[PDB]
């Protein structure tokens, strides 16, 4: 409307083209003041040959008018036809645009390989090719000095600067930067122009970026607040080691004084145990890390964790500790560093912080991606589908076809490819030899088959018929390439030939319709996904050239400050190593990267990889979710009859009861506490295990006395076709059968007695938001059952792959300390155990495809894959020890599993969750399915109508000083004056670093004397001016608890003090006070818009969240009875175990994130140099269960981390969609508030009615979208408004006449009379 | 006794690592400072491809 309104305005006034170009069109016309022959619109083809191609141009100007004319520039400089002729006909040819974009792509071959005498001869051959490329523009156009010049595009400002830094690097200039020189590779960036359909994707990341401007503010706002938090309770706290006592003899004289300090602060007196790198934390509270006998924590000495980078010591390290935990990565180490010195209770701030830094703030990063990416794909839709509109020979034939084209014979060939698949996972390394020979057997037999179906299909159907469709010319590549198997069966490089095996896999493709189906979306929309593809792995690329450019050096210049002084695994000192630490990145992974970078480096990393995890991970990764949103988203009978229906009439009027249902709701909750207290201490808690006794008692008739209630109440048909009362049949049957062994003689199962916490899921439904919760996991679980199967068939064509890859190659020579021996001294088993040593094998390894499940479940985690891609790399044969980095190029293995089987599989779980959430919400406010979301925008808008009542103004007080107190306590100039003091208040707790000074922290300390004096006159004068008014905010009680707590502690010195009025219970207070500036920016409409939407999202926000506490409580009362006893191995120790309860959540909680699982498995599956268990002699045993520790962990993985925390994505999604489709076109929530706090200023009293002369005023008051300005009269003249009989104006008719004034100004098609409709239907 | 390569049982058969038809392979074998019982495997080598020679248990 804007855009074309300058179309041939300013091309008509201004300055018309000088060209045009749309299919071959090579004219040049000019400003209509020297002009040749452009057009008069006649379409004709006369006079010239680019004038007789024009028409060709006007006709693709009738059905593709606007989407390929080269506007050209203005004139601007009296070029009639000199020299710059030649450079605007150069300019606009194909060949032009096809010639520079071959040297990108040899340029950045050239930037792959090493630095040779021949690169920086070709970089003064490229730089004068892309400086012939800037004069022929700028001799073409202008500069900057007219419109339609050179500067004035946004890709030419990429290829002109990227030109002037190869110039100040080439010749010499300056001297000094060689920084920028890793710039260059940005010049690559218009590549992306090359694939088709580029505008969609490259327009969607830009659209993105603009809308994450409003939620990086509110995330570096929460980011601050959480990293002044964990200052004020942290500081100090990861210095804290076992330091040894000073001694009553020794080389250290007896005199204590500061010989003391002389002894501590010596590192050989710190406990380390032996082969450990770092100092283990402790710390002095409860279940805190407990130092050994002879020894004590203290604080102060040594450095923090991981270089000293881990630290909560100053603002800086905070608040980089509080972002690696909003991220998610590592983050089970930082938790295990802090809970292991603080003690267990401080999972309440990591519970805080995962829950609103990374369940809820980055979903809104989702929610933005998603959203831009529909909005271009909805244009980019509707603009294309307006483009769019003998004798024995035909004797047996007859015969042959008769089976060939039965569904019969189709039958048989899908129960051999079944079993062909069968036979190919059944190859494993160390068979033995009868076993192998039916594997070989059985792959003659399978050619043949294959060979008799394809001459028995070309004679059936016809030599021409059978190339027709696609699945006979990929069946018939199958037997070619088995005939190249059995021809080249033993010649010579038969190595590649039998990989193809594999593609008969993609066979059953055919057969069954649940993959058949998936394949189809894959083939429908295919391009979509190879721009998104593309663009990840360019900008991959360009990352990967800065990072060896600008890191590249510092790895081996400074390779002594590494730990053994060798280069890590991952670093930046070739192409393809910086190639995998920066995809790495991209998977969220990205500060242990960070850690060894500034280790050699600089400052340079932190912008550097915070930047490629940005764009990499937060938006290129959700804008795979929102690719795979748009497509995947699709005697005497009747003596006895009086008896026994009167038995049925007591019993059903007592299951219906309001207190008997909440009294066996009662038993069920209190009796599973005490299912919690059996732990590692209740042998030596006998009066413990005596209730523990009779609560099994109570229960087994407390379960069979209410069955029988509930069967005379329900009735036998009912019970038994109900899946609740299954659950409670089961638990009866439990618990009888325990009953029956324990009065004869057998000990009771305890994994029997557990089954009575499944009883606590019915009550858990009945609590008041979780009907939308749980009815979505119902909706969802034949859904996510067929992508389990989907995606159990495409990891079984990596696991077959990844078996005939790397079996038997996993061993490797080890030393008596579990530290492997190089070659040069063992090169082989022959010379490992011709030594006495080890020769080992990884856990972790392809053996067999049950081994290789879970190693690609390892991978696609990211949860243990460093180790598992290691052996692949340094894997080179059977019976040879693995030499580091040598078949380097088994990465490539993993990045095609990492993109087809985590970017893809695991996202369609986050696909499912959030499909069947909208519709089950809708479904739960009584909204019709078969409504197409505009009339639901009206619906919505009406019913808020209805419910709105205007709020009553705080009664001023008639007292002596407090009429003063209630006109300060309300004006804005208050208000805002002690908002501006809660932020200064706040951001000096920022300066706070440890071990300031005596002197620093008494400047400090003054002043906070000054504004604790200066907040208790701000409480006073509410409090006096709004007297009991003052208690209904709730941010009114924070500040006057904090208030109070503050000046009863610079008074009361002489109490009895033991934490009593702990200073932390007060940095907590000064902090938390902060978020009264949430409900003050509403000026930030993206704010407010964004903040609405989480408000009302954590209703059921809150359930998703008490669902899952309730699935870790499940599993820690099974994990207590399976895994309490057991050897300590990787994650298991001392502190993190299962041996209580609170123990068990503090494990079930870091594994809800998946984070370190595959360490909880190394112990809890560890079946090898373990005890076996002894019962009659009081022994259970160490031993773990490799059959149950893995039932367990995939469990709990799928169960809670890839549904139930998806569950908040989903969540999220579906409120900021409903609240951006207000602002946009309905009415927000936050209109209709701002409507009566204008309303109550009219009345105070809330009298519901306002005088007729008031209503002028008040439309002017109103701001927009619902204000009406000058000249308003008769406007409302239109309105009409019905009157009562006072000339007083009912409150909800301004309100209903207001609404449909929304709707008619802003939509013209259907929108007054849908709205006006509705409005008749509701009253 | 215990000579570095020595073998059991009958008169000609396989020894360590040499290839094995599904019997003929020796009784025990004395190496690596043990007398280890031998028996025939059939071990990974390229893609659907496993060679098979004489290997201890
Ligand atoms: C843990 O408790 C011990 C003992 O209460 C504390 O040790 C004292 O530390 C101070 C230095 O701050 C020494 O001068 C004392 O001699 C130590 N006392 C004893 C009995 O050894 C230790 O500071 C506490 N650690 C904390 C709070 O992190
Ligand atoms: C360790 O290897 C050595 C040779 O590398 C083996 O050699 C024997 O060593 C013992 C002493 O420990 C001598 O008494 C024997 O004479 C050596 N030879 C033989 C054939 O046994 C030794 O067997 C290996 N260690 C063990 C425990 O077996
Ligand atoms: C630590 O203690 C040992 C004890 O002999 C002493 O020799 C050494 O100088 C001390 N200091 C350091 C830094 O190792
Ligand atoms: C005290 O210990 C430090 C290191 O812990 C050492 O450098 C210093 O020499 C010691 N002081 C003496 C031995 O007087
Ligand atoms: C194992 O113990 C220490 C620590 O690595 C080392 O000095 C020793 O050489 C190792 N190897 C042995 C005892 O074979
Ligand atoms: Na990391």
């Amino acid at each position: 409307d804007k855009g074309r309104g300058a179309n041939k305005d300013r091309d008509g006034s201004a300055h018309p083209d000088q060209a045009l170009e749309q299919g071959s069109r090579l004219p040049a016309r000019m400003r209509n003041i020297f002009p040749a022959e452009l057009a008069s619109t006649p379409l004709e083809d006369f006079d010239p040959f680019y004038k007789n191609k024009k028409t060709f141009v006007v006709v693709t100007k009738a059905g593709d008018i606007f989407r390929f004319s080269g506007e050209k520039s203005l004139w601007m400089l009296d070029p009639f036809t000199p020299i710059r002729r030649v450079a605007i006909s150069t300019m606009v040819q194909p060949i032009f645009s096809y010639f520079i974009m071959i040297t990108i792509l040899i340029h950045c071959i050239f930037m792959i390989m090493p630095a040779t005498q021949t690169t920086y001869i070709l970089e003064l051959v490229f730089l004068s090719i892309y400086t012939i490329e800037v004069v022929v523009k700028v001799l073409a156009r202008g500069f900057i000095l007219h419109p339609f010049a050179y500067l004035r595009d946004p890709w030419n400002w990429l290829d002109f600067l990227v030109t002037l830094i190869g110039y100040i690097t080439l010749v010499v200039d300056l001297g000094h930067l060689y920084a920028l020189r890793a710039f260059r590779v940005l010049r690559s960036w218009r590549t992306v122009t090359i694939v088709p359909g580029w505008r969609t994707i490259v327009d969607a990341l830009s659209l993105s970026i603009t809308s994450l401007k409003d939620l990086v503010l509110l995330l570096l706002f929460s980011l601050f607040v959480f990293a002044v938090l964990g200052l004020q309770i942290y500081m100090g706290v990861l210095t804290q080691k076992c330091v040894k006592h000073f001694p009553a003899d020794g080389s250290w004289g007896n005199f204590t004084d500061e010989r003391w300090f002389n002894y501590t602060s010596n590192s050989s007196h710190w406990y380390i145990p032996d082969d450990w790198i770092e100092y283990p934390l402790c710390g002095n509270s409860s279940g805190a890390g407990m130092c050994p006998p002879g020894y004590t924590c203290l604080q102060g000495y040594g450095g923090n964790p991981n270089y000293g980078y881990t630290s909560f010591d100053t603002f800086g390290w905070a608040f980089l500790s509080v972002f690696r935990l909003v991220t998610l990565d590592y983050w089970e180490d930082l938790y295990q560093l802090a809970l292991r010195s603080a003690g267990p209770w401080h999972i309440l701030f990591f519970i805080i912080v995962v829950f609103y830094g990374t369940f809820c703030f980055l979903n809104f990063i989702l929610a933005v991606v998603v959203m831009s990416y529909t909005h271009m794909v909805k244009r980019a839709d509707e603009e294309k589908a307006a483009e769019r509109e003998c004798v024995p020979w035909q004797k047996l034939q007859g015969a042959i076809g008769a089976v060939v084209l039965s569904p019969f014979f189709e039958l048989f060939i899908a129960v051999i490819i079944v079993l062909n698949i069968t036979f190919m996972a059944l190859d494993h390394h160390d068979m033995n030899i009868e076993f192998e020979r039916i594997l070989r057997t059985g792959n003659y037999i399978f050619t043949s088959i294959y060979i008799v179906e394809a001459v028995l299909k070309i004679i059936a159907l016809s030599p021409k018929f059978y190339f027709k469709d696609s699945w006979n010319v990929f069946d018939f590549i199958i037997v070619v390439f088995a005939i190249l198997e059995l021809g080249l069966e033993g010649v010579q490089g038969l190595s590649v030939f039998r990989s193809f095996r594999l593609l008969r896999v993609f066979r059953l493709a055919k057969f069954w319709p649940t993959l058949n189906n998936f394949m189809s979306v894959m083939t429908k929309s295919y391009g979509a996904f190879v721009n998104v593809m593309y663009v990840m792995f360019l900008l991959l690329f360009i990352f990967a050239i800065i990072g060896m450019q600008l890191f590249g050096m510092n790895y081996i210049d400074n390779m002594e400050r590494f730990p053994d002084g060798d280069l890590p695994r991952w670093n930046f000192t070739d192409f393809l190593h910086s190639f995998m630490i920066v995809f790495r990145a991209l998977c969220g992974e990205w500060i242990e990267s960070m850690w060894d970078c500034m280790l050699v480096g600089d400052w340079s990393c932190i912008p550097f990889f915070v930047a490629v995890f940005f764009v990499g991970n937060l938006v290129i990764l959700n804008l795979l979710i929102a690719l795979l949103l748009n497509n995947y988203g699709s005697a005497r009978d009747s003596s006895v009859q009086r008896m026994w229906s009167n038995i049925r009439r007591v019993c059903f009027l007592l299951a219906k009861n309001k207190y008997f249902q909440k009294f066996v709701t009662a038993v069920l909750v209190i009796t599973s506490v005490l299912l919690a207290l059996e732990d590692i201490y209740l042998p030596q808690r006998p009066v413990l295990v005596n209730i523990t006794l009779y609560v099994d008692y109570v229960l087994t008739a407390f379960f069979v006395i209410e069955m029988i209630i509930m069967l005379f109440a329900v009735g036998f048909k009912k019970y038994f076709t109900s899946k609740w009362y299954w659950l409670d049949f089961i638990v009866v049957v439990a618990y009888l059968l325990n009953f029956v062994l324990m009065c004869a003689g057998i000990e009771a199962l305890q994994t029997l007695r557990l089954l009575r916490v499944f009883r606590l899921f019915r009550p858990l439904s009945k609590v008041n938001g979780m009907q939308v919760v749980t009815s979505t996991l119902v909706e969802a679980v034949p859904h996510i059952f067929n992508v389990i199967l989907v995606g159990i068939f495409f990891w079984l064509v990596f696991a077959i792959m990844g078996v005939q890859l790397f079996a038997g190659k996993f061993y490797k020579c080890v030393d008596e300390n579990s530290t492997v021996l190089s070659h040069e001294i063992t090169m082989d088993r022959n010379d490992c155990l011709h030594e006495n040593y080890t020769w080992e094998n990884s856990p972790m390894n392809f053996d067999h495809v049950g081994n290789a499940y879970l190693s690609l479940l390892q991978v696609a985690t990211f949860k243990g894959w460093l180790q598992i891609m290691n052996d692949a790399i340094d894997s080179r044969e059977v019976h040879k020890q693995p030499i580091r980095e040598t078949n380097i190029y088994m990465y490539l293995y993993f990045i095609f599993f990492i993109v087809f089987g985590s970017f893809f599989i695991l996202k369609l779980f986050v696909c499912i969750l959030i499909d069947i959430f909208r519709q089950q919400r809708r479904k739960a406010e009584g909204l019709s399915a078969t409504d197409s979301r505009t009339q639901l925008i009206y619906r919505r808008a009406v019913m808020r109508t209805m419910s709105a009542k205007p709020v009553k103004r705080i009664p001023k007080p008639t007292c002596h000083p407090q009429s003063l107190m209630y006109d300060i306590s309300v004006n804005r100039k208050f208000e805002y004056t002690m908002m501006i003091l809660i932020i200064l208040n706040v951001a000096v707790m920022a300066i706070d670093h440890y071990g300031q000074s005596m002197e620093f922290s008494e400047v400090l300390d003054y002043l906070n004397l000054i504004f604790i004096i200066i907040f208790f006159v701000e409480c006073v004068i509410k409090v006096s001016g709004l007297r009991h008014h003052y208690f209904k905010d709730p941010w009114n009680i924070i500040d006057f608890l904090y208030v109070v707590l503050a000046i009863a502690g610079l008074m009361l010195s002489d109490v009895i003090e033991k934490y009593f009025i702990s200073p932390t219970l007060l940095r907590i207070l000064r902090i938390l006070r902060v978020g009264r500036l949430l409900r003050y920016f509403q000026s930030a409409r993206g704010m407010r818009l964004l903040l609405l939407a989480l408000r009302k999202a954590l209703r059921t926000l809150f359930n998703v969240s008490f669902l899952l506490f309730v699935i870790m409580f499940v599993y820690a009362v099974f994990g207590m009875e399976f895994f309490m006893h057991i050897r300590d191995a990787g994650a298991i120790d001392d502190v993190y175990n299962f041996k209580t309860f609170g123990q068990s959540i503090i494990l079930l909680f870091q594994l809800a994130t998946s984070a370190g699982w595959d360490g909880v498995y190394f112990a809890i599956a560890n079946e090898e140099d373990c005890r076996a268990p002894d019962h009659e002699l009081g022994y259970p045993g160490n031993c773990g269960s490799r059959a149950l520790g893995i039932a367990y962990l995939v469990s709990y993985l799928i169960i809670t981390c890839l549904v139930v925390i998806n569950m908040y994505a989903a969540v999220i999604l579906d409120y900021v969609l409903e609240v951006y489709e207000d602002s946009k076109e309905g009415l927000t929530d936050d209109d209709y508030d701002m409507f009566f706090e204008v309303w109550q200023q009219f009345d105070p009293e809330a009298t519901q009615y306002i005088r007729y002369d008031q209503l002028s005023e008040l439309l002017e008051a109103l701001q927009p979208p619902l204000q009406v300005q000058k000249p308003n009269k008769y406007k409302i003249l239109s309105m009409n408004i019905p009157i009562c009989k006072d000339d007083h104006i009912f409150y909800k008719d301004v309100l209903e006449a207001l609404v449909k004034d929304v709707f008619s100004r802003r939509g013209s098609p259907v929108e007054a009379g849908d709205v006006q409709a509705p409005n008749v239907d509701e009253a | 006794s215990a000579k570095d390569g020595d073998v059991e049982g009958p008169a000609g058969c396989k020894k360590y690592d040499v290839e094995c038809d599904s019997g003929e392979c020796c009784q025990k074998q004395y190496l690596w400072y043990k007398w280890r019982p031998l028996d025939c495997r059939c071990l990974k080598s390229g893609f659907f491809s496993s060679k098979c020679v004489c290997r201890d248990v």
